[PDB]
RNA sequence: CCAAAACCAGCCUCUACUGAGCAAGAACGAGGUCAUGGUUUUGGCGGAAAUGGGGUGCCCCCACCCGUCUUGAAACACGGACCAAG
RNA sequence: GUCAAAACUUAUGGGCUCACGAACAAUGGAUGACGCUCAAGCCCAAUUAGUGCCCAUUAUUCCUUUGGUAAGGGCGAGAAAGUGU
RNA sequence: CGAAUCGCCACUUCUCUCGGCGCCAAGUACCUUCAUAUUCACAAGA
């Protein structure tokens, strides 16, 4: 399916005060499913790093940012994530993918598989698209040969939604239904 | 056979079903990026591995190839043309003129699939002569049993 | 006269999906009739399911067993048992679905050369099970847990195949005719019809 | 007049009867009636055995398949008319033209014979994801 | 069209022979009906009132109004589409004679006539 | 009286921006429907028919014996065989 | 998945898993039962797919009732100055 | 006794990993019966 998460580049500032005249205006790489979490999510490192808070501050721009292409390609996805079982571990694991999203989306699921982690806990520490060989890991440096070939092995072949059938005759495919 | 990049793939059971499209490059192991010149519909695209059927067919290719030296490379070969050739496209195109059809071409083809059915018996009932039939074969020996008594 | 039975042909199909697809025809009225029950099949290793049999067999009123649970090991009537376990049993409308399914062991001479058997694609095997997971063979299992003529079923299956395989090559002249007479009858007058039957892929 | 009788059925165009007596009988719509009425298909009765009647365009299922049929006159068909001899007139009157209509046409055989067809729904048949 | 066409009959009648089927309201917290749980019987509310004016309305479509004697046809004259007299039960079959020749003249209905 | 179709109304369903995307707007067309309103039409049925009620059975489904004191009753809590009169 | 309405076992989604797995020691027996194991389990995401569906005494809407010490209008058979029929 | 049911077959009706036909002329030639059974209504027919 198309990637679970959208990009979202939110851009935003503590509002202006006497206090802070003329603020840094902040640019923040999200992995959202929409911008509304995208803004939240913003507003959360905003407040742990900041110490402004989304009363105090304005988003300037939640637009999603258009993908780098459609070639298949390689992501080093940094994921800092929570749990009571684990506090705080960095890790680099890398996910081959046709977009940073896709990367992404697709080390949150890995994530919340074999860490029971949820959205909030994990954050995306940075995606670069890695060139085939900077890939320390073993799994996707399989796939990396310009010649490889595997085989589609013990399909399940599901017929087209329209043309499935409960019960057919045995060496046929014959409805019977 | 074996999917790698240049395999002939048939896309399944998605929006576009029937139509085919080589495999430009394999990202991981459950999907690809298919891609298809000579079909409208077939621009790059991320197809699943489950939703794709290899087929024998496949152009000798170097992934992430670009798309216009797609159409070209076919083109010198063309996959395609001699894909449609085979009864496994046939078929393919065969029902996909049964679902498309109007009622009337489908009177205009029960009158061939009997035109063809009367005639296969027609020709059986000549070449009934020779055996076997349970109402020739059965009977020429059957009366075996009546030159005896 | 026969009724509108449908004779599913259960080998490797996947024990309880089978018995859930089947138990839900019944009561939409379909009159099926399982057969080759024998050749169900189960997920994990038979010691895996003789346990999860034994208990089942371990189950019985201490009051009374005569009137207890009953343990059938027939895999036809384990098949029955697993498919009115799936049905309003206690209503009639399920009872009376349950009665409108007939499991045999094998394939019966009653109910071979009735027919095609059908098959259920969601409850094929291959299908269901990772292919390189074990599986328990249905029949195999009840043989260890007290069915008795789980041999005497191989001795029929063989005899019906080894009979209906020679009648697979009594009729290969037959078969071959028509094979011959419809080929030649694309050539025969159907002009107009055999760009009719060239569309169509005929 | 006036007529909401939908696009699909057009006078001269074949069409299954879905009910009533003639079921399954493809039949050339003839004419639909003075008012927002229902149509008057005819078999021909030279072929199905379709007289000429009227039929609700609820039950016909109107194929794509017609005949150019606006040279026939079916203008004796009206709601006045609606078996004696001033009636086996009429059709005879116009089935011989409404036969010939579908003479002129090239494919004009198959529709005589597409004609004579019967429609039935037999198993694993599917309406539905047909298109006639 | 009526809401209900049962009665409202009372709760545990079909056991208890003396218990008449007319309706008693449910009383103890423990009751059934009164706390109404969904399997039990209904009791009435004014949300089984009868439409307003097709109420009190029998099939014939007339409203019935009672008749003892010949001159309360004369009540019925002028609204004889509206009410219909039905006759007192012990008005005598004597007197039931002269109200039903006479509630013929006049073209006021009679329910028992 | 039972039906069916139609008509009208109602009702419902089914560009813009951005860098291919949206947080994005309608249109055309068609469908559905009277347990919506008004307009009949057309057929079917007509000693019986028809709608309604009543009775008995079944089917599917729902459904813990009531009164009671009690935080809590289906309670392994109390009172409760039947009916009549009181 | 069946029981059970709905994915006629949907996904043209990701991982994980072989033995269990699915909010608040003794009558035989309980993921509710069956059964499930490329799950019918778990985490995650989804909705026809890189181009959803089912079920409420709930909501909305319609009809009816009742109440309002609610708002108005009015005064072929009816038109009563009226709390209530 | 009026019924509900509505594809058949020795081309499926073996095994182990597009079955044939039928659908209105016994055939692709429309010769040719069908009405008033009067526009749905259990197919009034198997
Ligand atoms: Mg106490
Ligand atoms: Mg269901
Ligand atoms: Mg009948």
């Amino acid at each position: 399916v198309k990637p679970h998460l959208r990009h979202y580049c939110v851009v935003g500032r503590e509002t202006p005060s006497e206090k802070n005249p003329a603020p840094t205006v902040y640019k923040f790489e999200v992995f959202a499913p929409n911008f509304v979490v995208a803004k939240s999510r913003f507003w959360r490192m905003m407040r742990e790093k900041n110490k402004v808070k989304s009363t105090h501050g304005d988003v300037l721009s939640c637009k999603v940012v258009k993908d780098r292409k459609l070639a298949a390609r390689n992501y080093s996805v940094d994921i800092a994530y929570y749990s009571q079982r684990c506090g705080y571990t960095h890790m680099v694991k890398e996910f081959r993918d046709v977009s940073k999203a896709g990367a992404v989306s697709q080390a949150y699921h890995d994530l919340a598989s074999r860490h029971r982690a949820r959205y909030h806990n994990i954050e995306v520490l940075g995606v670069k698209s890695i060139p085939n060989h900077q890939v320390k890991r073993l799994s996707i440096s399989e796939y990396h040969a310009s010649n490889l070939s595997f085989p589609l092995l013990h399909r399940r072949v599901k017929a087209p939604r329209k043309d499935r059938v409960v019960f057919v005759k045995k060496n046929t495919k014959r409805a019977v239904v | 056979n074996y999917i790698r990049a240049g395999r002939l793939v048939r896309i399944i059971r998605g929006p576009r079903q029937d139509r085919v499209g080589v495999v430009v490059d394999i990202i991981d192991g459950n999907r690809v990026l298919v891609e298809n010149p000579a079909d409208k519909k077939m621009w790059r695209h991320v197809q699943n591995l489950k939703n794709v059927e290899p087929l024998k067919f496949s152009v000798e290719l170097s992934r992430n190839c670009s798309t216009k030296t797609l159409k070209n490379v076919l083109a010198e070969k063309k996959i395609l043309e001699k894909y449609a050739a085979t009864k496994s496209a046939r078929r393919i195109a065969a029902k996909r003129a049964f679902a498309r059809s109007t009622d009337f071409e489908r009177y205009q083809l029960r009158v061939a699939k009997r035109s063809r059915a009367f005639w296969t018996r027609k020709v059986f009932d000549e070449n009934d002569k020779k055996k076997p039939v349970s109402w020739h074969k059965v009977a020429l020996k059957k009366l075996q049993k009546n030159a005896k008594k | 006269h026969r009724p509108e039975i449908i004779v599913v042909d259960l080998k490797d199909h996947v024990l309880g999906r089978a018995a859930a697809i089947v138990a839900k025809q019944l009561l939409l009225g379909k009159k099926i009739t399982a057969v080759r029950c024998e050749q169900l099949t189960i997920a994990g290793t038979e010691i895996r399911n003789k346990i999860k049999y034994l208990q089942f067999l371990r189950k019985r009123k201490l009051s009374n067993p005569k009137l207890g649970p009953f343990h059938h090991r027939s895999p036809s009537d384990i098949f029955l048992r697993t498919v009115r376990s799936m049905l309003p049993r206690y209503t009639k409308r399920g009872q009376k679905a349950l009665r409108q399914l007939v499991a045999y062991e094998g394939i019966p001479t009653n109910v071979v050369r009735t027919g095609g058997r059908v098959v259920i694609p969601k409850a094929q095997r291959h299908y269901c099970y990772r292919s390189e997971r074990p599986y328990t063979v249905l029949g195999n299992m009840c043989k260890h847990v007290g069915w008795k003529y789980s041999d005497v079923v191989k001795k029929l299956e063989t005899a019906r195949v080894e009979k209906a395989a020679r009648h697979h090559k009594k009729t290969e002249k037959l078969r071959a005719a028509w094979k011959s007479a419809r080929k030649e009858a694309l050539s025969k007058v159907s002009k107009n019809n055999l760009e009719v039957l060239k569309k169509f892929g005929y | 007049e006036y007529t909401t009788l939908r696009k699909s059925c057009k006078p001269g165009t074949i069409a299954i009867i879905l009910a009533g007596r003639f079921r399954g009988r493809r039949v050339v719509i003839l004419k639909q009636l003075p008012r927002n009425g229902p149509l008057v298909i005819s078999g021909p009765m030279k072929y199905n055995g379709v007289p000429i009647r009227r039929i609700d365009s609820r039950y016909i299922i109107a194929t794509s398949t017609k005949v150019d049929i606006k040279n026939v006159d079916v203008s004796g068909i009206t709601p006045d008319i609606f078996v004696s001899d001033a009636r086996a007139q009429l059709q005879k009157k116009v089935d011989a033209a409404l036969i010939e209509a579908i003479r002129k046409d090239p494919l004009g055989k198959e529709k005589a014979g597409y004609l004579h067809s019967v429609f039935t729904i037999k198993p694993g048949d599917a309406p539905h994801r047909m298109r006639w | 069209v009526k809401k209900r066409t049962k009665r409202f009959t009372r709760h545990k009648c079909e056991l208890f022979p003396q218990l008449s089927s007319s309706w008693r309201k449910p009383r103890g917290e423990d009751s059934p009906v009164r706390r109404r749980y969904k399997g039990q019987k209904a009791m009435p509310n004014k949300g089984y009132g009868s439409d307003r004016k097709t109420k009190y309305i029998t099939p014939s479509g007339f409203k019935n109004f009672p008749i003892h004697n010949v001159q309360d046809l004369y009540m019925l004259l002028m609204q004889n589409r509206k009410y219909a007299g039905v006759i007192s039960h012990t008005v005598g079959a004597k007197s039931r004679k002269a109200i039903v020749r006479k509630a013929h003249e006049l073209d006021v209905r009679l329910i028992n006539g």
